[PDB]
């Protein structure tokens, strides 16, 4: 019980906030989705609700420390709220995201935070064919809302959306799940432009 | 006088 | 981060917030609109659900830096719950406005500062004709809740809202889209009263 | 900013915070609305919905200021929360009330106080008649929760409720629409209680 | 307003809050309801929408004062926030309670406090048999989350349910409504545990 | 214990410091002298030591209470560092004052404080002729440091020296002793500068 | 250690200080001598100079508490300036007394407290005649410096003074000390002042 | 009274404090001597002992104020620990300086600040030939101690020290007494020293 | 400075300080003199002046660590303001004690604490005879002030003062010099009293 | 005052104090003399009575700054309490050291600190043949308190005492002045003990 409010209190009220990265002291953030469920589409607004939980992963120097010098203590749990998270954000909402789980993060001596809020989405798409045999196809990109590549770069460990946890119940089976980074440059700028464009096709069942 | 006198020797 | 805290700390903590404009000290918000979805519309109510970005620029004295000072950073990136922000309000709005994005400001060194909240808009329109080749025009007004002319001008950079990411395969297809300021005078008073009104012409796909 | 800052400090930094009227620190307080939209009608739950916005005007002396000291301010805008403000309701509404505006007031050097919020509300009403040429009429009293009219007198400015905003092409038209002060005395108690009777008749189309 | 901010400030800022009750300390709660509206009934979910007032009475000798030591200040109203509220709970309800009234509190001389919060809720109830002559009959009750009745005692002043404010343009009419307190024990244990039945039967006018 | 406790935190720790007089608030301070020993001569030095009572009074309206609301407190002992205290210096000190007595004062309901420090003093006195029947005179004159006396009057309540407690078998023998108001004009300025004469003749014994 | 901090947590950091005495809630002062040594006559100015401890007892309600409650503690000891002391004071000093020992009370359950400061004191004192055979006596009183007998009376257990730690190669003998309560009236004062007169005899050894 | 609390919180409980002068913002200070007198002459160590009081003068931009709008005040009375103060300091004193007034400065609106404090001084100094009509000639310097010209340059108004005040009964009669501003120039060190030499030739009588 | 400043915080500003021992916590403290001079003695008034560094040695649990937690920090020094330090006095000063260096104690990480404040002493001895070959003897007890030996145990490491810095020049050689523990008991109570005996022989040359 | 007052918050208000040195951050303090007077000479104790100069200069990595973010301040004035300062103590003193200077350090932009204390010392010397053409020779030894030279290393810039500013008419005419580094290892210990040996050669005039 002791090492750890040491940690804490060592770890937390002792500086300011991590202000979040710059070009300067930039960072990655590492991205994947675990869909559990399609639950709703209205075919009257082109929205379509999904369940997932978002992985997210980043490192910082400001979280690192010697086990050693807290009886080897290699990681704990803490509320998200005692830490900086990255803006991570569906450019395609029509909904505010509603979170069905605690806010509550991982952090690793090294540094590393790994924070996992299960979300409910509401997203722009078309269901018009999902009755078919080859179902539809929607898509929503995930990104900083404020930072580009050169202060939040945004990975993947892999473009295969985890459907290992999918509600084999549902009203929707999934054809394909792929979440694949993409990069855009604009003229006028050297930073990079990244996102996650997390592409679904699905049917009824 | 006023000069020397340390409730007055602010106005000088 | 080093750099970036001791800015943060010079800017926020050491004197009391801005007050706000006054007649003495006005200040110019510059609003765009990037129209993503018409995403709703309730022949019932004459309500219509439109999802956009609405670009927010005013400039500051109190948020100005010199980078030589602060390891020649240029600009960052904060909580708009640690700067004043402007009181724009859509004036015919029939629910409570949802927001879709952090909400989180960009503050450069000449006291800047860039603020695009993505928001879900219930507003009073008449969708009679949507349904036909013509469609329907509707139109909502943005404004101060509180500040005149004398203290809060508005200007839009352009008259033609951002198109260029509106859903491709929204419901309603967009023939028109225009953000015009607006000067009213009331015969008692000096002062202007300023408004951004949104019109939009649309018809079902 | 700086005279502001000062007047700003001095008002609300220095004592408690106003703890509200007493009978022998009686206020006045004077509502008026401006109705803007009869949004919806259910006849299944007979709950109308409404959207105005509340005019409040009321005057505290530890409000006042000189002028003079402020460097010739003579009116300022600030959150509501900062002040008092007084507990005006509706006593049949269904559900709790929706804000669509600021939440900001204007506060002259007199000490005279003005707050518009912007409203949603759900209340009780029979809207069996609606579709007549005679229409319905619904009535809404507001005022204080817990305050007698020896500590908050009620007031209007005049009976005839504000439609010059009323929505154009709403579903329902305004027959008629007055906000009157109702004195209520109980047999036990010599003290008055007061309330404002909101009153509309209205008819599709 | 001088006295009135000198009593709360002695009464709320010199101590730590009351912890509730106790068997050593026990408390009486006196409930009462003024029913305003049946609003809605869902026979596809047997859940019922009331929209009343709960009336809340109890003492505590930490809420005492000597008027003559604070200019005869004999009562006030406070935020109920600034107090500690028991924890009167429907012990059958489908959502949480929504909140349609300031949460103001009156405080009395003698440390009694008044307390009527205007509630919505939805409560499990078979509306079965609303449309007949002889109508429906439902109930919930209501009672501490926590609390035993040698902690707190639940009691009401009369069996009668007020009906003197019901909605008559309501859906539907009121045949009974009363409020009933009961006295439970346990096999297993010798505390008592009160509730408060409120049981209306209703029909469709 | 209780009441007395609340009172002084009411008038302690409810505002800022009295800041002291002004020539808009002004105050009078009456001083008296109680002369117990000459305890010391040094005719090689020019200095005479004494030690005395020092009785100061003066009313501020700030430190008034009503004692009803204080369960008939008429008065009160206090640090004298929680209140302000007059500026009173001798002028022709040779040494740092030294205090032996307790730092106490006395507060009145009428906001009348009494404080009577306990001195010795070292100040400028030629004792040349103190070995002689006819003795030798020395004076000290007492004043504010900073303020004129538009800002404070000083007063005695008699001329005569308290000799009520001089030491019996002291080494000097008093011959006549006088405390007396003394004002001066200069020609520059309106404001009166006031001192009370502290004169003593003794001899040896 | 955690009992301990405990008690002192709950006597000292739950309440403000204990404001002294009043007329209402009176406290006795028991207080004793043991003279240790007569340091020094100097017959050129009259004073003398001892060292001896002042035992100082009295008993505060508001220092109470259940042993039971606090693992057995039936006594602690403190910093001085953890608690009111009185302020019994010398009447004819002619120097800041010194302490020579800690500022360090005993306190007991009952709320009795027990302070013995060790002092130096130089008083007025003729030593005329102190190298003979008869001695020379001299006298000190001692008492509150604020408080009248309405406040604090002051007791002694016997007029016989505490010679048993005296210094046996003292420059001076004790013929003998004496300790005696002292009942004072003056015309301006309904009041009775208490002292108690501490008498030395005493001669060169 | 309420103008000047608010001024002096406004100056004092805002920034801050002023961190002394630097190269970039330097300071000048005005210094001039009252002599009191000469208490005593020591030929077996050459050190004599001065009594008088020391008025310095120096400006404050960060003290300004505009008098209109704190009701007209033009100038206040402050304890000298509520402002910063030049580290004045005597080049050859023997013992630490006493103090013998209270350390109270006065302020005024444009900034300017003056402070006397009343002072014995112990210093460097052989009396050989006080005896003789031709006296002796001290001199001891005055300045900064750690401040150079580049940040406090000192200033005196007259040459002439202030003998007005001369004790006329002292055991020394003063000859001259004379206060010269001197520039010195080190070789360690580029930057020049200022400092106000005391030049005093005294006598016997 | 990074672990130093780690441990500083978790031992001083984690828990409040150590409320000293108790007889269920009892503690013993060893004590030695380092005997550097014997100054002054006055046959005027049987005082004598020591120098010496007192040394003091205890152990408290509440300032353990383990090294490996903080970077191999086996001790470390700081000001003994920081710590609880025992209320060792000499019970036969004539004056206070004169403190000739920094006060700052070395803290060991099994909790044992070091601190040697050099001390200046006036105690009460009869020098008569110090001025022959057989010299004087004089002694002074050293104890705590309010702990019995139930809470304090007094020990010493060994009864010889250190003489290895005695003054080689000064005016008093040491014939011997001893620190001897003395246990009294007292018929009344179970408790032992404990002191160390400084008793030093000395003469003249 | 604005960039200095930013570098002092910065550097003072940002992490905990520095602890002082230790084995693993060492750190040398360079000692210099300036030797002003010899006071007073006592043959009847053996202390002589010098008046000095003593420059301390240290380097901390944790005081510095870069120059071009604080609008080139290079350097500051600032209160010794503000920093860390050494524990230079002189072992023979006989009385508590006076300071005649201000406790105000200079801080320079590398980390490096000079403070330069003027310092009254009473120290053990036998001044037998002091008045004789040889004269005396007296020494005292300067270090660390507690830290030894692993921890602070001692060193002088030069063995010459500076004599520039004795005073020329003092009572003693120094022959010759030396400051001496010297390192002392005990028998027990490989770490060495480092002083400086500041060594008097004076005689009478």
């Amino acid at each position: 019980q002791a090492n750890l409010m040491r940690l804490k209190s060592d770890l937390f009220n002792r500086s300011p906030m991590y202000p979040g990265p710059t070009k300067d002291d930039p960072l990655t953030v590492t991205l994947g989705f675990t869909l559990q469920d399609i639950v709703k589409v209205d075919s009257s607004t082109n929205e379509v609700d999904l369940v997932y939980y978002e992985q997210q992963r980043w490192k910082l120097n400001s979280l690192m420390w010697d086990p050693n010098e807290y009886g080897n203590i290699t990681d704990f749990r803490t509320s998200a709220a005692d830490i900086w998270t990255p803006d991570i954000t569906a450019y395609s909402s029509t909904r505010p995201v509603q979170v069905l789980s605690p806010q509550i993060a991982v952090v690793t001596h090294d540094g590393s935070v790994m924070f996992i809020p299960a979300q409910r989405l509401s997203f722009m798409c078309d269901p018009t064919g999902v009755d078919s045999e080859e179902g539809v196809t929607c898509a929503v990109k995930f990104g900083s809302w404020v930072y580009s590549g050169f202060e939040i770069d945004l990975k993947t460990d892999t473009d295969q959306v985890d459907l290992s946890s999918y509600y084999a119940s549902s009203k929707y089976e999934i054809l394909s799940a792929t979440q694949t980074r993409q990069v855009q440059h604009y003229s006028c700028c050297p930073e990079p432009y990244i996102d996650v464009n997390l592409v679904v096709k699905f049917r009824e069942r | 006088g006023c000069c020397s006198d340390p409730r007055c020797a602010w106005r000088c």
